[PDB]
């Protein structure tokens, strides 16, 4: 989870290089990003628990 | 030149400065310099920023 202010701090970095961005689109874009993260991780935890 | 001179009064030494001298940057210079930077880059962006 991504703290109210933690939406404000993604919106910095995406603001300084020229993307407009709005908190929706964090938390849709964070959403299927941790989704994926999360999963990849559970496998390749998959690939160090077969030893 | 006071401007400058209070800038490196609270952002601290430069990391040159560190090899020179071994002189560097304390923690509230550490915090500091990292807002100044964001703040530099903010106003390349934006030379028109207001004050």
């Amino acid at each position: 989870y991504l703290a109210s202010d933690e939406i404000t701090t993604v919106r910095k970095n995406l603001e300084s290089r020229g993307v407009e961005v709005d908190p929706s689109l964090i938390k849709d874009t964070w959403h299927q990003v941790y989704r994926r993260h999360f999963l990849k991780t559970a496998l390749n935890h998959c690939n160090l628990c077969r030893r | 030149k006071d401007t400058e001179n209070a800038i490196e009064n609270m952002v601290g030494p430069d990391w040159k400065k560190r090899w020179l001298y071994w002189k560097n940057r304390t923690q509230e210079q550490c915090v500091h310099n990292e807002t100044k930077n964001e703040l530099e880059k903010m106003l390349k962006c934006n030379e028109e920023h207001p004050a």
